[PDB]
């Protein structure tokens, strides 16, 4: 009988190709030496790992790696490349020798000396991600170290500014600067949550008329009329006009992006939004008219546009290749009568739908929504008042055949038990799933596929009750994601000891965790009677992870934005040294240093890091 | 319709539609010739590994054209393309081996692919002394070589 090793090279190269997962590479680099030969040259992506000083001893094995990731070096954020240091330049020699074949490279750009020094080693270089979580150095002019960039990376075709801070001036100056880089992209995200405010509508303009061959357009921009200089009306139809060949066009306003649901919410803002954006229908239809390669629409707008059904109707026609679409603040979006489809009913090559605070969608707007989209196979509804399990579960029963992601946020008739009916049709299809945990809504079963579960909870609620929710039997549920928001600076202090992170003992395949609690607000360590500060918190949140046979976990501290930290604290720390599983450890936020010793004494934790991706990063280090 | 024959390295006949059979890049090729109508030989193919791989030939220009038909919500062959990929998929290593040959020969890449991605998630999740123990491979690295390979190997994240 033939065994694996006697297949031809050919065979053997193709098959190793298909080993993604780095951990089973590295496996597989050990079985012999044809092996580790042919996962070194098959290997195509390299996550650095390691410290700064250690650098000269790189390895040179990694050959055929094209894309490149600098950005998580530790320590995290340092510059990894400082014009001051005498031997600054022999480093970026060295990576040129370690990683010859780079097309792709993601680094973090603290210094503009590391840009200027490490991306001009490959000049056949076509993607770069940069990323700064820290301040902006304070230069003459605007876009200075952009420029730079530019100027010795000519031949770039992505551009990727979505987790690097800098001004909204930098980036039309720096393509403004250069007619030819700009006329090369392809590519441009600057989707960036941490913008003080988006992009102008001239910025908008600007870089649009300095870019006409994009294929993918990711931008914050500011649409709200209440500023000088909103992007409006005239800011679309450019965008329209100077970049016929679209593909994908993410637009959102700079609250859309953020991650707590006070910033973007209607509801939770205190008045804020609830006046129309200066953005028409008509003027939809003109832009949508002048984009027939489009893919991928994304409008996620914090101020309202209305009747936009008509808009939507045009869609269908006039771009025949959109099978994603993401609204945020449209409304008229399904206004059935009688029985005809309208508005993104329409859309029948849909694949994707996210719908986000839309007063008109009722039931029958819904249904009519689940009747049109019979392609859709992602669904993702957001603060929908008027909505009701009667017409979420006949949208699910319509779409039984291809629905297996859904997310239902901040929807007041469906609370968790609600939603968890709703999804009855699609029980035993559904592979990732979104509830909010909203235990008081006034109202076989085995989760076949389901492998990915989100959950929402206000700070202070118990995770307890989820099981008798309805989410009771999940074979196959790996990974559960848990987000907390709220002030707990207002809560009283619990009458129960611990949130209930035990009860996810339920599910026995569960080995990764998500548990950010970043968006808590409270007191760092003068809560006053009858409160409780973070440090008991974390405790409150943390208590009962160590039974857990979680193999990965990311956590996110608590902040106290009066003092301006995420820090780890003792009891915290505490908590997580019981982890014995753990193979990989990201906290986001800032901890003492005995708090990263102590994770050490883990046997089986490899990978371990301390990330502050939150603008703006701590300078302390 | 046009109709072709292909005969194994045993000297059995397979009777088939000329369409399907086009799906072999080989077979396409050896069409130019005279051998379309007095018989395709396949020295390298067995009965059965020809039979595996003219039914997911068949079953694949089968739903390829069913969904060049078809007018609303049903194209759920997709999944069951897959999911009969799945099932499929499910048989012994020899067997498994010998139809990643017979793809490699024929120039299937779908069913290639298909076959080189199911042992490639047969090697995921597994230490060495497993892959090893599980396709019959012969370590021939000293402890110094795999503690060198250890140390390169910890400069990637997981």
């Amino acid at each position: 009988t033939t065994a694996l090793n006697d297949l031809p090279d050919v065979i053997l190269s193709n098959i190793m190709a298909g080993v993604s997962d780095v951990r089973s590479r590295n496996s597989a680099s050990l079985v012999c030496h044809k092996w580790y030969l042919l996962e070194r040259a098959t290997r195509s992506a390299l996550t650095l790992r390691g410290n700064i000083r250690d650098l000269f001893m790189l390895p040179t094995c990694f050959q055929s790696t094209s894309h490149l990731d600098l950005s998580l070096i530790s320590p995290w954020g340092h510059p990894l490349t400082s014009a001051a240091d005498p031997d600054s330049a022999l480093i970026g020699h060295l990576l040129r020798h370690a990683f010859p074949s780079v097309t792709s490279l993601a680094i973090y750009a603290r210094d503009p000396s590391t840009i200027h020094i490490v991306v001009p080693q490959w000049p056949d270089l076509e993607r770069l991600k940069l990323v700064r979580w820290h301040q902006r150095p304070q230069t003459d002019a605007a876009g200075d170290e952009l420029k730079l960039l530019i100027s010795e990376c000519g031949t770039l075709k992505s551009l990727d500014l979505s987790s690097f801070y800098c001004w909204t001036d930098d980036v039309p100056a720096a393509l403004g600067s250069c007619p030819t880089f700009a006329a090369n992209l392809k590519s441009l995200n600057l989707l960036n949550s941490s913008f003080s405010e988006g992009f102008k509508s001239d910025e908008i303009k600007a870089i649009t008329k300095a870019c006409p061959n994009l294929r993918e357009f990711r931008a914050s921009c500011m649409f709200d009329p209440r500023y000088i200089g909103h992007a409006g009306d005239e800011a679309l139809v450019s965008i329209s006009v100077n970049c016929p060949k679209l593909e994908i066009l993410h637009l959102a306003d700079t609250n859309a992006l953020s991650s707590a649901r006070s910033d973007f919410d209607p509801d939770e803002r205190e008045g804020l939004g609830q006046e129309e954006a200066k953005i028409n229908a008509a003027t939809l239809i003109e832009v949508f008219s002048g984009l027939p390669l489009l893919e991928e629409l994304a409008l996620d707008l914090c101020n309202n546009v209305r009747d936009s059904g008509p808009a939507l109707e045009v869609l269908n026609s006039k771009c025949p290749k959109l099978k994603s679409v993401k609204l945020g603040q449209f409304h008229g979006i399904s206004l059935p009568v009688e029985s005809k489809l309208d508005g993104i009913a329409l859309c029948q090559g849909l694949e994707s739908l996210s719908i986000r605070n839309v007063d008109d969608l009722t039931d029958m707007g819904l249904i009519a929504i689940g009747r049109g989209c019979y392609r859709l196979a992602k669904f993702e509804v957001y603060g929908c008042k008027k909505i009701t399990v009667r017409g979420m579960r006949t949208m699910a029963s319509l779409l039984r055949k291809t629905l297996v992601d859904v997310k239902i946020a901040a929807c007041k008739k469906l609370g968790a038990v609600q939603s968890l009916k709703a999804l009855e049709p699609i029980q035993d299809r559904v592979e990732r799933l979104h509830i909010d945990c909203d235990w008081d809504c006034p109202d076989d079963k085995t989760w076949a596929r389901l492998r990915y579960v989100s959950l929402w909870i206000f700070v202070g609620q118990l995770l307890t009750p989820l099981v008798a929710a309805g989410l009771n039997d999940c074979p196959e549920l790996e990974e559960i994601s848990i987000k907390v928001e709220g002030d707990c600076r207002v809560l009283s202090r619990p009458t129960v000891r611990e949130f209930g992170l035990t009860t996810l003992l339920n599910y026995p395949k569960l080995s990764r965790m998500h548990l950010d609690c970043g968006d808590i607000n409270g007191y760092a360590h003068t809560a006053p009677s009858g409160q409780m500060d973070l440090s008991l918190w974390e405790r409150f949140y943390l208590i009962g992870v160590g039974h857990l046979g979680l193999t990965e976990l990311n956590y996110w501290p608590p902040q106290d934005r009066d003092v301006n930290q995420r820090s780890l604290s003792l009891p915290a720390a505490g908590l997580l040294q019981e982890c014995n599983r753990l193979r990989k450890l990201f906290i986001h936020g800032t901890a003492h240093e005995h708090f990263m010793m102590f994770f050490l004494r883990i046997e089986g934790l490899r990978d371990v890091q301390l990330r502050a991706d939150y603008y703006p990063a701590p300078e302390n280090d | 319709a046009k109709k072709i024959v292909l005969k194994s390295s045993d000297g059995e006949s397979f009777e088939v539609e000329e369409a399907v059979a086009l799906e072999s890049q080989t077979i396409a090729h050896m069409v130019e010739d005279d051998c379309v109508d007095n018989g395709v030989p396949l020295p390298n193919v067995t009965s059965k590994i020809l039979a595996k791989v003219i039914e997911y030939c068949k079953r694949h220009v089968e739903a390829a054209a069913s969904k060049a038909e078809a007018v609303e919500g049903a194209a759920t062959s997709d999944d069951d393309l897959k999911a009969w990929d799945a099932d499929f998929m499910k048989i012994d290593q020899a067997t498994l081996f010998e139809l990643i040959l017979a793809a490699n020969y024929l120039n299937i890449k779908n069913l290639l692919d298909l076959t080189c991605q199911t042992v490639a998630d047969m090697i995921k999740g597994k230490t060495p002394e497993e892959i090893r123990t599980t396709f019959n491979i012969k370590n021939d690295f000293t402890p110094e070589e795999e503690e060198e390979v250890r140390r390169e190997n910890q400069w990637a994240f997981e």
